[PDB]
């Protein structure tokens, strides 16, 4: 029941190496459905999920009005932040913005997001009670300044409880079958040797969606966190995600250690072993 | 099976407050995981297990939301139990108050019934009515939008000690659901009954001696703490402690002079730190100029 | 300024069975700032006609991207990615391998 | 659906 639309904004100065660069993409859960990049030959707002190729012209004439005029507000915002920060034109930097919506089950807005970073450190951020900002330090207490004489807040607010509740809505309608469909993990466990005296078990998660996963080892019952390797989950390329945990086990005790797994497609927390 | 989800003291909690949660399963307040509206298949905080209890200090808007938890139980076919009764925590003070009033007002027999009104020139979508005390839920009603007010009223009774005490309303909108409004001015809500109403009476009679001064006398043979005298039309309460002045009677004399208005009065008896429950009201009592 | 180095995984699609066409990815995430050079390589050398997703990037700020390629596994061929960064003095290779 | 802004820092 419970979803989410992101977008997430990448604006890039290059001085000498190419235009600075907007790239916009916007993912409804871990679906990425849109992109925009100002680097492509004729810059439009794409498709990349199937199930948003049939909006009609309307759609895709002012979303990719929208990136083109976020293309030229994105320069700018660079070269304003070399005068705040007192950098050199000759430097490449970066600004990222990520913002959208959460809703529940009722599908009312249960959060918004709306945050900023230059350079990969936190700039400002919308608060949760989406009326007042986090500025993180002197340059973004400027920008605050000018946000709130310009009701930022207030307008982003209109737009999370209204347009981004509502297209959400309509896109886990328009892909209902793949975006609310949960795929389960297919689920299994590998041994391989380390030494002459120890293996690693190494428990699988493959072919799921939604990307949130839980994937433990226990040896007796109790967990073994600090001793497992847990590698970031991944995408396969086929829209579901992989993932897998791995426990050093001395020879012979592989009989103690258990795998635990929870997934939204999986109905009961899963638990699986390392069989011969 | 079904753990046992609570939140400490109060679900109900001011940004800036604090909650506790704790997970009671298999006799004890076990480790647990978290897990947040309908999503009861995936856990919140990456899988965190906590040890014992979950303590939200100070509570900020973020910790607002509908939580389950499921108990640890090792050496089980899943590992974990069935999903505990859901706990929405509610976060108040992110909009102004609402106003709160008794209707017809707040002082109400026992069995009969009282409106609690929560208003606000807000548009609060819904409204929340919350008893002060510990572990104790709101009622919820949708707010009725009409002439630039949205209001609700809710029923209480039939009225007894257990529903009277101090009353708080909160308002929410949708688009932050369980951020609620700080909370509206108090409002005490007093059952008068069952102990047995009073006399009230000009004492030391209605013909009075030279050295002699009449009072507004309230009387009981029941052991009152106290007495509380009303003026109908009246919104003071005078109140003065019950005293053994004659015979077995407990009484309070309250004064008669120029100050005191004419009109009608009624007076009830109360116990000690119970001050949410009165007596039945005395027959009322004319007082002349 | 924040850089940081990219955390690289080299893995296939699907289980690998040598003779049976499947996907090698390349998942490139954690890094910043966003441009960074990858490669998939056969043997060492560089593979034609490669794609990638669009870059994105994670709460914490740091990007992420996904390359792949059409391949099928032999017991001969070594398959690796390879990813140039700021934070790189030289390309980091890392060889795919099938347990992983 | 894009918010229809163009926030200048
Ligand atoms: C909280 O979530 C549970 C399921 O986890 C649901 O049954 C219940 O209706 C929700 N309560 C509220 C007040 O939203
Ligand atoms: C709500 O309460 C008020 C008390 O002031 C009363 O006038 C009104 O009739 C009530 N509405 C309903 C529907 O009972
Ligand atoms: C005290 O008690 C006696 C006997 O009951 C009664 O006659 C008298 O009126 C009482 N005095 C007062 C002040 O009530």
């Amino acid at each position: 029941g419970s979803h989410s639309m992101r977008y997430f904004y990448t604006s890039v100065s290059r001085p000498g190496r190419g235009e600075p660069r907007f790239i916009s993409v916007g993912y409804v859960d871990d679906t990425q459905f849109v992109r925009f990049d100002s680097d492509a030959a004729s810059p439009r707002e794409e498709p990349r999920a199937p199930w948003i190729e049939q909006e009609g012209p309307e759609y895709w004439d002012r979303n990719t009005q929208i990136c083109k005029t976020n293309t030229q507000t994105y320069r700018e915002n660079l070269r304003i932040a070399l005068r705040y920060y007192n950098q050199s034109e000759a430097g490449s930097h970066t600004l990222q913005r990520m913002y959208g919506c959460d809703v529940g089950p009722d599908g009312r807005l249960l959060r918004g997001h709306n945050q900023f970073a230059y350079d990969g450190k936190d700039y400002i951020a919308l608060n949760e009670d989406l009326s007042s900002w986090t500025a993180a330090d002197t340059a973004a207490q400027i920008t605050q300044r000018k946000w709130e004489a310009a009701r930022v807040a207030e307008q982003l607010r209109t737009y999370l409880e209204g347009t981004c509740v509502e297209w959400l809505r309509r896109y886990l309608e328009n892909g209902k079958e793949t975006l609310q469909r949960a795929d389960p993990p297919k689920t299994h466990v590998t041994h391989h040797p380390i030494s002459d005296h120890e293996a690693t078990l190494r428990c699988w998660a493959l072919g799921f969606y939604p990307a949130e996963i839980t994937l433990t080892w226990q040896r007796d019952g109790e967990d073994q966190t600090q001793d497992t390797e847990l590698v970031e989950t991944r995408p396969a390329g086929d829209r579901t995600f992989q993932k897998w945990a791995a426990v050093v086990v001395p020879s012979g005790e592989e009989q103690r250690y258990t795998c635990h797994v929870q997934h939204e497609g999986l109905p009961k927390p899963l638990t699986l072993r390392w069989e011969p | 099976d079904k753990p046992f989800l609570s939140a400490w003291p109060s679900a109900v909690v001011p940004r800036g407050g604090h909650v506790t949660l704790r997970c009671h399963y298999r006799h004890r307040f076990n480790n647990f995981m978290l897990y947040k509206e309908d999503r009861i298949h995936i856990p919140i905080f990456h899988g965190r297990i906590f040890q014992e209890s979950f303590n939200m200090s100070p509570v900020t808007t973020a910790h607002a939301g509908n939580y389950t938890c499921r108990g640890s139980h090792p050496h089980s076919p899943t590992g974990w139990s069935a999903p505990s009764n859901p706990v929405v925590i509610m976060v108040t003070g992110n909009h102004r108050k609402p106003s709160l009033l008794a209707h017809p007002g707040p002082l109400v027999k026992s069995g009969e019934r009282v409106i609690l009104q929560c208003w606000s020139d807000i548009m609060f979508e819904h409204f929340f009515l919350h008893k002060e005390g510990i572990s104790k839920d709101p009622s919820r009603l949708v707010g009725q939008i009409h002439d630039g007010v949205s209001k609700a009223n809710f029923s209480i009774g039939p009225m007894m000690l257990a529903l009277a005490g101090t009353y708080r309303c909160y308002g929410s909108v949708t688009h932050t659901p369980y951020q609620l409004s700080a909370p509206s001015d108090p409002l005490d809500i007093v059952v008068t009954g069952p102990y047995e109403k009073p006399s009230l009476s000009a004492q030391p009679g209605p013909k009075v001696q030279a050295g002699e001064s009449v009072t507004l006398s309230c009387s009981s043979r029941s052991s009152y703490d106290m007495y509380h005298l009303s003026r109908e039309g009246g919104a003071h309460e005078r109140r003065l402690p019950a005293v053994r002045k004659v015979n077995r009677t407990f009484q309070a004399d309250f004064p008669l002079g120029p100050a005191t208005h004419g009109g009608t009065y009624r007076c009830f008896g109360s116990f000690r730190h119970s001050p949410y429950e009165w007596s039945d009201p005395s027959d009322p009592l004319l007082v002349s100029v | 300024m924040i850089q940081r180095t990219p955390k690289i995984q080299v893995y296939s699609r699907h289980p690998a069975e040598n003779g049976k066409s499947n996907f090698l990815n390349c998942y490139v995430s954690g890094f910043h700032p966003s441009d960074i050079e990858v490669d998939l390589l056969k043997n060492g050398e560089r593979i034609e006609k490669v794609e990638h997703s669009d870059l994105s990037f994670s709460k914490d700020w740091s990007f992420y991207l996904l390359y792949y390629t059409e391949f099928t596994p032999t017991e001969k061929d070594e398959y690796a990615c390879r990813v140039n960064h700021v934070t790189l003095s030289q390309p980091k290779i890392v060889k795919w391998d099938r347990d992983m | 659906y894009h918010e229809d802004i163009h926030t200048y820092l």
